[PDB]
């Protein structure tokens, strides 16, 4: 995030689910969120992402 | 037995070119002024103007056992004409068009394909045909039969 | 709005506008998408309404099995599957809001062991194959309704509708396709074809058989470069009156694709099973084997 | 031979030991042939054994060139088709109505 | 054609192109157009040769009296490397299989051909299978669904191959247009036109137009046909020459 | 003022075979209905005029 | 594809690849055809297709 200006948080890292822990304050209150977007990947050639 | 062949083609390439062209371009372009002055003795009126549809059509017929080439030079030494004939579907609206349908009848043209050609006069040999299409569709039926000789 | 679970075709062309059917799954069950394009200007929505088209029928939940939509009229004709596996076809209209249960598509597939067409009656026997649907299709210049699945039913109307004896219940159907002029071709998951003509009722089997054999050896020994013994049947489909088939070869040198006549009028032509006649003729025994055509020429 | 109809020389060339018979149309400038054909000349198959010469049908364009086999050509005589093969066997005259 | 037989007179059992166009007759009764010559050098085995034709005379087939073995149920199976036995399921001693019944054809119409070359009992015979690729199975028969054709060369060969009859009618009503040899003169501008009448005595070629015309000349006349059918397969034509 | 109807003898009511009905029977009536959607109109016609 | 109006042919239905053989004609030409569209694939709860 920013050095002081952020007036939120993210973070996610999980194993394998599209999760956050977007949360205001710095994690007092860890609410966790689903991601709307979905799931893609591209596809060939130029690109190759497995 | 014998059948047609029918590929389309990019009007600037007419004998170099006997590969495939797509349909791309739907502008007609004015490059017909220069070439439609150069009549003297002919019934054309000067006060109108004229303008050329981009690709056009080329057809050769094959049967088996010989070659192509061979095939439509026989044609043509025989009288050979293929005779074409479009005809137009009316896209899906009615409001800002009409239902129209309208046909073309036209018989093709013989052209020596430029090359380095050993022979003298009779050479590779492929039938060229004009490609109108009109304002209002895009389903067009072409189809090709014989002159009757 | 997502979770769609099909994509439903609309073969008319009415109101100079083109259409389109979406079925979604796992949420909005009761509730199907109507796409309307107009001119290249599209539109989608969501037409069954604020009630679930569960209210005017028994069962909890409902299936939107298929759909098809009528420009003329304004009209819908979809087939729902309840929570106990029973299929019935309701229709609906767009001007004026209403479904109708119009039939209850029975399970337990009869028997007709001549009855060639049978008026499905109530009084008639069932049998313990039961009955699969997986569509329906419109021919609209008639104005008549094909059920397919393990069995097909038609009708002019919408009170009555008419099962076909030949058919059998050991094959399922893959899609059928039109002529729009009265060709039915019905291809099968067997990867087999059904050819069958509106004016009369019988359903010809076509593509394992006496006539495609000897069409395919005749091409065979005709040396053509259409032909190969091993082919993969891409698709199928009609243009002016006539059957089309993107085939696929594997053959060594010619692993091509290539569209081809499928002419069934050679192709039951070919067909040797026949009555057969013989007759003495000049003291000599001749086949003069019987005309079966009512006329001799049209 | 000379062809009026279309103004044109025909020659049936074979070069000997070899089996390569070929067709050949040649243009007649001032009454006199030239080299340079009209179209690529048409090479028979190896088969051919012997030719023994070709005839025109009277008041006609169709061509006849015989030997141990039969060919018949129309137009200019770009392409002819088998219709008889005598194997070990020629022709030797011919007449035609 | 007989396998282990010398290459160089292959050709003696072999149709050839000059049966295009011609007729089949048989001794008996039958009468048939030849209309294809089909070369298969590979595919079947002990044929090379077919033709197709077109029957107008419906053929003769065998008695019962000189064959007696009509009056029986046939099943056919797979021999062992490429042959088909034959067996007779009735065990009558009236019928059997006579030694006289070989280069003999059995029919079914609907299935394959069968030709008789040996028979290894007094009801088991071997036989070749023409076009063999549509069988997959045993076959079998009752007493009145086979018949038995003669066409060897046993005996006396009982089949013939001759030209056939006239055909095609030309009618010109036009004056002065009937002669055979026709010149015409044209100057500059006018044009020169005629009619005929096409008129078929046996079946016709309804798509294919009958009468192909050909040009010497192309540079010099302008050409233009048209060709029209009437409902009894008469075909109108007319060339305008300019 | 006459009431007409089509009806299959094979499959047709007892009092339809005797002509003692009054109302067709459900056959009777679903092959009337599909004779009208197919297009199948009676007429009667006088004879002597 | 409409009763007779379609200028164009679209068919795909292959094992795994986003591959359709669009073309013009009555597929006399088969020109095959990547599709440029990526691989999505939705999230859960209201949605599964797995
Ligand atoms: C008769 O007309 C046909 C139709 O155009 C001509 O066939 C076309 O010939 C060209 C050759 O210039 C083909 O191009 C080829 O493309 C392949 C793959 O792109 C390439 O590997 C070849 O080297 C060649 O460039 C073209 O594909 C072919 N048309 C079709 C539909 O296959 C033909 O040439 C004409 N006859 C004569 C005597 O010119
Ligand atoms: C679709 O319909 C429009 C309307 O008719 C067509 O556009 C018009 O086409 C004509 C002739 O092709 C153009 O006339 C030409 O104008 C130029 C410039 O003034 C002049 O030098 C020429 O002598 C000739 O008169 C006209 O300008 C053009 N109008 C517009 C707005 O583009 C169009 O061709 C139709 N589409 C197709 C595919 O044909
Ligand atoms: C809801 O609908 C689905 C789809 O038809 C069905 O499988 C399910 O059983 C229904 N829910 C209940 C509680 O029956
Ligand atoms: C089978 O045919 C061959 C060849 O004609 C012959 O030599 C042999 O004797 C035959 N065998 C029988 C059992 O007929």
């Amino acid at each position: 995030y920013t050095v002081n200006h952020a007036p939120v948080f993210i973070l996610g890292g999980f194993y394998d689910e599209k999760s956050i822990l977007f949360s205001d304050s710095n994690f007092q209150d860890y609410v966790l969120l689903e991601l709307s977007i979905d799931s893609c990947w591209v596809g060939s050639f130029y690109c190759p992402i497995l | 037995h014998c059948t047609w062949l029918l590929v389309l083609n990019k009007f600037e390439k007419v004998g170099l070119h006997l590969s495939k062209d797509r349909f791309q371009d739907h502008e007609p372009i004015d490059t017909v002024a220069k070439v439609f002055q150069k009549l003297t003795d002919s019934p054309i009126d000067p006060s109108e103007n004229y303008l050329s549809f981009p690709y056009y059509l080329q057809i050769n017929f094959s049967c088996p056992g010989q070659n192509i080439e061979e095939l439509a030079r026989k044609g043509h030494l025989m009288g050979m004409k293929p005779m074409v004939q479009i005809n137009y579907m009316y896209s899906v609206n009615f409001y800002r068009w009409e239902m129209e349908n309208v046909q073309i009848l036209m018989e093709a043209a013989p052209m020596r394909s430029t090359g380095y050609c050993p022979a003298e006069a009779m050479c590779v040999l492929n039938w060229y045909t004009p490609m109108p299409f009109k304002n209002g569709s895009v389903v067009s039926s072409v189809d090709i039969y014989t002159n009757g000789i | 709005s997502e979770c769609i679970k099909r994509l439903c075709p609309v073969y008319a062309s009415g109101n100079g506008s083109e259409y389109v059917l979406a079925l979604t799954t796992g949420k909005n069950e009761g509730y199907i998408h109507i796409g309307t394009i107009t001119d290249g200007l599209v539109s989608f929505e969501m037409v069954p309404d604020g009630w679930s088209v569960c209210e005017k029928l028994p069962g909890k939940n409902c299936s939107i099995d298929w759909a098809t939509y009528i420009a003329d009229e304004r009209n819908l004709l979809l087939l729902v599957k309840i929570d106990s596996g029973q299929f019935y076809l309701v229709n609906f209209n767009t001007e004026f809001k209403t479904l109708n249960i119009l039939y209850k598509i029975p399970e337990f597939i009869p028997e007709a062991k001549e009855l060639d067409f049978l008026v499905l009656l109530d009084t008639v026997t069932y049998t313990n194959t039961p009955m699969t649907p997986k569509g329906l299709f419109f021919n609209t210049l008639n104005n008549m309704l094909y059920i397919w699945g393990n069995f097909i039913l038609q009708s002019y109307n919408r009170e009555e509708f008419i099962f076909l004896a030949d058919f059998p219940k050991e094959s399922t159907i893959k899609y059928m396709v039109n002529s729009f002029k009265g060709q039915m071709a019905v291809v099968t998951e067997n990867e087999e074809i059904w050819y069958f003509l509106e004016g009369g009722y019988d359903v010809y089997q076509v593509v394992p058989s006496q006539g495609w054999e000897t069409y395919h050896n005749l091409q065979k020994m005709q040396k053509s470069s259409f032909h190969s013994e091993d082919e993969s049947l891409v698709s199928l489909f009609f243009e002016d009156g006539k059957l089309f088939q993107l085939v696929y070869l594997f053959d060594v040198g010619k692993e091509r694709l290539v569209k081809r006549l499928l002419p069934v009028g050679t192709l039951m032509e070919y067909n040797l099973p026949k009555p057969f006649t013989v007759v003495n003729q000049g003291n000599y025994q001749a086949i003069s084997f019987t005309h079966t055509c009512p006329f001799k020429e049209i | 031979l000379i062809d009026q109809e279309t103004d044109s020389g025909i020659y049936l060339f074979n070069v000997q030991d070899t089996k390569e018979t070929y067709v050949t149309v040649a243009m007649l400038k001032d009454g006199k042939p030239s080299p340079r054909p009209k179209f690529p000349s048409f090479h028979f198959p190896s088969t051919f054994t012997l030719p023994l010469g070709m005839i025109f049908h009277p008041r006609s364009h169709f061509l006849y060139v015989y030997g141990s086999q039969i060919w018949v050509s129309m137009d200019g005589g770009n392409t002819f088709e088998m219709l008889c093969n005598l194997f070990s066997h020629h022709v030797t005259k011919t007449s035609n109505s | 054609v007989p396998l282990t037989m010398p290459t160089n007179i292959q050709w003696k059992k072999r149709f050839k192109t000059i049966h295009l166009g011609k007729t089949i007759e048989f001794s008996k009764t039958g009468l048939a157009n030849i209309k294809n010559v089909y070369m298969h050098k590979t595919e079947p085995v002990g044929f090379q040769t077919s033709i197709h034709t077109e029957i107008i005379v419906p053929f003769g087939i065998e008695n019962s009296k000189d064959s007696p073995c009509l009056l029986s149920d046939l099943e056919i199976t797979y021999s062992g490397k490429l042959y088909y036995t034959i067996k007779l399921l009735s065990k009558n001693p009236l019928h059997e299989l006579k030694s006289t019944d070989v280069e003999k054809s059995v029919l079914i119409p609907g299935y394959s051909s069968f030709l008789i070359m040996n028979i290894t009992d007094k009801w088991t015979a071997s036989a070749l299978a023409t076009m063999p690729q549509a069988i997959k199975s045993n076959l079998k028969f009752l007493t009145g669904s086979w018949f038995l054709y003669n066409f060897g060369t046993a005996g006396g060969r009982k089949w013939s191959i001759s030209t056939r009859q006239c055909n095609y009618w030309i009618q010109q009503d036009s004056l002065d247009f009937m002669s055979l040899n026709l010149v015409k003169y044209i100057d500059v501008g006018n044009t020169i036109d005629f009619q005929f009448k096409i008129i078929p005595k046996a079946m016709s070629t309804f798509p294919i137009p009958p009468v192909s015309m050909v040009v010497g000349n192309p540079g010099l006349v302008e050409v233009k046909t048209q060709g029209v059918f009437d409902l009894n397969e008469n075909y109108y034509l007319d060339i305008h020459v300019s | 003022i006459v009431t007409i109807w089509v009806y299959d003898p094979e499959s047709a009511s007892t009092e339809e075979l005797i002509w003692t009905a009054k109302k067709p029977s459900l056959s009777s009536r679903v092959l009337t209905k599909q004779m009208n959607t197919l297009g199948q109109r009676p007429f009667i016609f006088t004879v002597e005029k």
